[PDB]
DNA sequence: AGTCATTCATG
DNA sequence: CGTGCAT
């Protein structure tokens, strides 16, 4: 009927249970592919369903429902909001979901509910899933024990640094900003060649974050500090021009703001400064951003000290903010503050992946080569093979007779005996061409397996392709 | 001659009239035995026969609302019967005689046989005529309830009922305290049976009282072994005794705040029985349904108000708790005239249960699957505020917290009485997931920080099967092996939720017990406190990532 | 189809 | 205060 437990014990089996899960399976990105579980499931499920960049948009609610019923046992709001975020190009440096309809704005207005919008994976998101069908990554059973899901994606580009992550669990939080794809890939490529590379040298390739929202990042040494330790405070400041209006008045024009800042709240707080006259000078605040351009006009009064006003806004609004690195990711099942262990785990991961992919393709190529070898043989001996099957009592007896009389293996016997009659109309040469192409294919793969360097070259070759395909810096760097 | 205006003698009906002359005959034969076994029988015929252990015609006389050959001129049954056969065994012979319709004698009273010595006994069997009666079908259920409730005050007598149609039977005998049990048989019980005896100048009053979780009060009264269906001065003496004896008990070392009535009678059931000397006996008009005799009010109020000012002082358990109940009754009552969570139907802080359920959704199934008599439902909507991290300002401005502080009814903090509570068990019912774990954690810390006594008196609990025949352990499924795996209660129907986790017969509740206050205080304050580093380390040290 | 509030960590 | 998965 009733069993006692201590207050001290209850709060222990519970908070441990929760803590472990929120850290491993909710708030924190995997260090290799840079995804939280909800995002990986989103991408995996839409890809399983062929809802890719090259096909028609599919209703958001259909996608969300499948994710919920197959992989992610939580609310649809959370899944949908997560899916929507991965589509907002002012939050993601390289968006992974393309969404048709109101998916929000820099002003932070609610996205349309998932009954209105429609979505599909972006082309680049395709590269996170590249080769997932090739047994390249470890799979587990879903919540449901009905279906397998991937525990990490193949990640043909370094999404952790490219898109970023944030980041609140139990005992740990994470803030990793976005970086330029070409830059991050240049760094990875250097490190592949020079594994013991030092930060100073890596920063010749990867000078610092690259926000989708652009702006100005100030703090070379804190950037360095963060690349070494995973923690660091940098300054992020709006791009600003001044315009000399008629009649001796000036006007400050903002055109890029700090990452994660709500444009509309910022505009209101700057106008609050004007309405309250905390500092003198501001004539009018005017948000002039249209569908193709961000532009805020802070018109000044005649004989207004524009440097004073600007500086004050920089300090007392989010016209300028501090951005704090707190690079935490999940490495070998546990939370790590990390650059060296991060990159190295990733590199070891790609190694396992590429090795596994190659075993898989080689296996396929061999099974085939083995059959093609049997068929080449069969042709030297058709008339008597048809005779033999003619004399067999049934399928199983026919296979047996093919093994016993002509040494075919089971697998070859199965193939031979399940051929359609029309095949008997058919040339050993075509087959020999195939036999040769398979042998070459197997040699390439077997090398990769027996020798690491061939594999790392492939990985660099593929990362460079991704870079060539997917843009220039947005955020300027300043000492 | 009574045949002509039958309602006057009986109040004819269908068949309340038919069931009225049987009352008359039975009460008559009782009255006769009083001055030791009456047996009634419904026959296959349809006829009814009352017999008992010149007794004869003093017996067949009826219209008989009392207790405490010769005639046969106006036996109101004889007049109202198809035939009526009558038989007496007396002195050493047995005599029979029967009549038809009006009561015109079909034969003379003759000796129809030899009787076993001087042994005496009287018997009347009759069939009402279907002329003056519209229903001739005696109901055994009704006759039963009569004979039953009759036999309580009739200590001298035992009476039986046999239905030869349905071949069933009872018998009744009672050696006023039992009556309150009989009255509260299938009900739940706030106080035990209180019994107060006493003589006081001629009058003999004898009362038992016993509260239930019910609402309607239920007070029966008896003067001189018969019922005063309409109450009377003795009743007013009894009611006026409690409302003023308990008010005193409140006023004194209890609770009154200085500066109620029928609120004391909510769920009160009581059987009250006085003996009046008959020369002082006076009722209202025509019928002896309402005692009017003035002295009865201050003698019953005497005897009762005395004994239970003693009883109340005698044990502050069933006492101050009982008063509080009156004020909860006083509270909503005046809040109904001011009307011009899902609560348990009846208020019983001794068996009542409060269910804090994670989510309005699960809250729904809880409301539907519950036993509404003693189980209340409180849906918590969202994660509960962390009562360690937040300020006692914001903590008290929280809906989930604020309404538990109210629904529980004991206040909070050091201004907190565990006796003004509302439940014997507060039960936390969450999802069997990680977030349910989290929720249990935030509620436990609130109850510890702000209602420690409730957790200290082992009042706080925590409520499902893992497998489907059901099993909870990985071991219990292998014993069944000689399979569906439950992912949530949502895969829960109200039916299943009950059988499995809410039913006090088929459920398992972990009972929170504050064992080592000091190492318990370290645990809450480290897991839920403002400081992150302690927690992080507790996790790093105790949490097996692998 | 918006709106309301709460956890968790951090500067 | 605001962030984003959770309730
Ligand atoms: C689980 C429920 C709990 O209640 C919720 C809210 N309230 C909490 C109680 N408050 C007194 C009133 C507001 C809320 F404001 C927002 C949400 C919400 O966005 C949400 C979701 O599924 O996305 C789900 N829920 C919400
Ligand atoms: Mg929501
Ligand atoms: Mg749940």
């Amino acid at each position: 009927n009733i069993q006692n437990m201590s207050l001290e014990d209850i709060m222990g089996e519970r908070f441990g249970r929760y803590s472990k899960y929120i850290i491993q399976d909710r708030a924190l990105p995997d260090i290799r592919d840079g995804l939280k579980p909800v995002q990986r499931r989103i991408l995996y499920s839409m890809n399983k369903d062929s809802n890719t960049f090259d096909k028609s948009y599919r209703k958001s609610a259909k996608s969300v429902g499948n994710i919920m019923g197959n992989f992610h046992p939580h609310g649809d709001s959370s899944i949908y909001d997560a899916m929507v975020r991965m589509s907002q190009n002012w939050k993601n440096r390289e968006i992974l979901v393309e969404m048709h309809g109101n998916n929000g704005s820099m002003d932070g207005d609610p996205p349309a509910a998932m009954r209105y919008t429609e979505a599909r994976l972006s082309e680049i998101a395709g590269y996170l899933l590249q080769d997932i069908e090739k047994k390249t990554v470890p799979f587990a059973w879903n919540f449901d024990d009905t279906e397998k899901e991937p525990t990490v994606l193949p990640a043909a580009f370094p999404n952790l640094l490219v898109n970023g992550s944030t980041g609140i669990s139990a005992g740990y939080a994470t803030d990793i900003p976005p970086h330029n794809l070409a830059e991050v890939i240049d760094a990875a490529v250097y490190m592949i060649d020079h594994p013991t590379a030092k930060i100073d040298k890596l920063m010749e390739f990867l000078p610092g974050p690259d926000f989708p929202t652009g702006a100005i990042i100030q703090g070379r040494d804190e950037i360095k500090k963060a690349y070494e330790t995973g923690k660091g405070r940098v300054v992020v400041r709006s791009k600003t021009e001044i315009e000399k209006l008629k009649g001796g008045k000036e006007q400050i024009v903002i055109t890029e703001i700090p990452y994660e800042i709500n444009k509309a709240n910022l505009v209101k707080k700057i106008d609050d400064v004007r309405v309250n006259n905390k500092v003198a000078g501001i004539a009018e605040v005017r948000d002039e951003s249209d569908r193709d351009g961000l532009r805020i006009a802070i018109e000044l009064k005649k004989d207004a000290n524009t440097e004073l006003v600007l500086n004050y806004l920089f300090k007392y609004t989010d016209l300028q903010i501090n951005y704090n690195f707190n690079m935490v990711a999940i490495d070998n099942f546990t939370p790590r503050q990390v650059i060296v262990p991060i990159l190295s785990s990733y590199i070891a991961h790609r190694r396992e992946v590429i090795l596994a992919r190659s075993r898989f393709d080689k296996e396929k190529a061999e099974k085939r080569l083995h059959i093609v070898e049997g068929l080449i043989r069969v042709i030297s001996i058709l008339d008597e093979v048809i005779a033999l099957i003619r004399a067999s009592e049934n399928k199983a007896d026919a296979k047996e007779n093919l093994k016993v009389s002509y040494d075919f293996t089971e697998e070859q016997a199965e193939a031979i005996v399940t051929l359609q009659l029309y095949r008997l109309t058919n040339d050993v040469v075509v087959l020999q061409e195939e036999e040769a192409e398979l042998r070459e294919k197997i040699a390439m793969l077997a090398a990769i397996i027996g020798d690491e360097r061939t594999m790392y070259n492939l990985m660099k070759k593929e990362l460079r392709e991704v870079k060539k395909k997917f843009t220039p810096r947005l955020s300027s760097l300043e000492d | 001659a009574v045949r002509k205006r039958p309602g006057m003698y009986i109040g004819s009906t269908d068949g309340a009239g038919l069931h009225h002359l049987v009352w008359e005959i039975v009460d008559n034969a009782v009255d006769e035995a009083l001055s030791d076994r009456i047996d009634v029988t419904i026959n296959k015929d349809g006829s009814l026969t009352v017999q008992d252990h010149t007794v004869e015609v003093i017996f067949t006389i009826l219209h008989a609302g009392g207790k405490f050959l010769h005639g046969v001129g106006s036996s109101v049954v004889n007049a109202l019967s198809s035939w009526l056969e009558v038989e007496i065994t007396r002195d050493g012979a047995v005599y029979k005689q029967r009549f038809e319709n009006g009561g015109k004698p079909v034969t003379t009273l003759k000796k129809i046989g030899t009787a076993p010595k001087s042994k005496t006994g009287t018997k009347v069997t009759f069939m009402p005529d279907a002329t003056i009666f519209s229903t001739t079908d005696f109901k055994y259920n009704t006759i039963s309830e009569r004979l039953n409730e009759s036999a309580f005050l009739l200590k001298n007598v035992t009476l039986s009922l046999t239905d030869k149609r349905t071949d069933e039977a009872i018998e009744f005998h009672y050696e006023v305290q039992d009556f309150v049990s009989y009255l509260n048989e299938d009900k739940e019980i706030l106080t035990p049976v209180l019994y107060f005896e006493g003589e006081d100048n001629g009058f003999q009053v004898e009362v038992a009282l016993q509260y239930n979780d019910g609402f309607s009060d239920n007070i029966l009264s008896f003067v001189n072994n018969v019922r005063t269906k309409d109450g009377g001065t003795h009743e007013t003496g009894l009611k006026s005794a409690i409302t003023k004896v308990m008010n005193d008990y409140a006023r004194k070392t209890g609770l009154l705040k200085e500066k109620e009535g029928s609120d004391y009678r909510e769920g009160l059931a009581a059987v009250l029985s006085i003996l009046v000397p008959e020369e002082h006996l006076q009722f209202e008009g025509q019928t002896k349904d309402k005692l009017g005799s003035p002295l009865a009010r201050p003698v019953v109020d005497g005897i009762v108000a005395d004994k239970l000012t003693f009883f109340l002082m005698e044990n502050g358990e069933l006492a101050s708790n009982l008063i509080r109940k009156a004020i909860k009754a006083r509270d909503a009552r005046e809040a109904a005239r001011k009307a011009r969570l899902t609560p348990a139907q009846s208020k019983n802080p001794a068996k009542n249960e409060l269910y804090l359920v994670e989510g309005d959704s699960a809250g729904g199934s809880a409301k539907q699957g519950r036993d509404r008599k003693f189980q209340a439902i409180l849906p918590l909507r969202g994660k509960v505020i962390n009562t360690a991290k937040a300020k006692m300002a914001d903590i008290l401005k929280n809906e989930e917290i604020n309404t538990m502080i109210y629904t529980i009814g004991a206040g909070v903090g050091a201004d907190f009485s565990i006796e003004d509570a509302n439940y014997d068990k507060i039960i936390i019912m969450t999802d069997a997931d990680t977030d349910g774990a989290h929720i249990q954690t935030l509620l436990l810390t609130f109850f510890y920080r702000y209602m420690r006594p409730l957790v200290e008196a082992g009042h706080v609990y925590i409520a499902p099967p893992l497998y489907k025949a059901y099993a909870w352990t990985d071991g219990e499924l292998e014993e069944l092996r000689k399979l569906q795996r439950y992912k949530g209660l949502g895969e829960m129907n109200a039916d299943q939720l009950w059988e499995t986790t809410m039913n006090p017969e088929t459920r398992t509740l972990i009972r929170v017990t504050i064992e080592d206050l000091a190492r318990a205080e370290r645990r809450v304050n480290v897991l839920m406190g403002d400081k992150v580093e302690p927690r992080r380390k507790w996790i790093e040290d105790n949490v097996k990532f692998t």
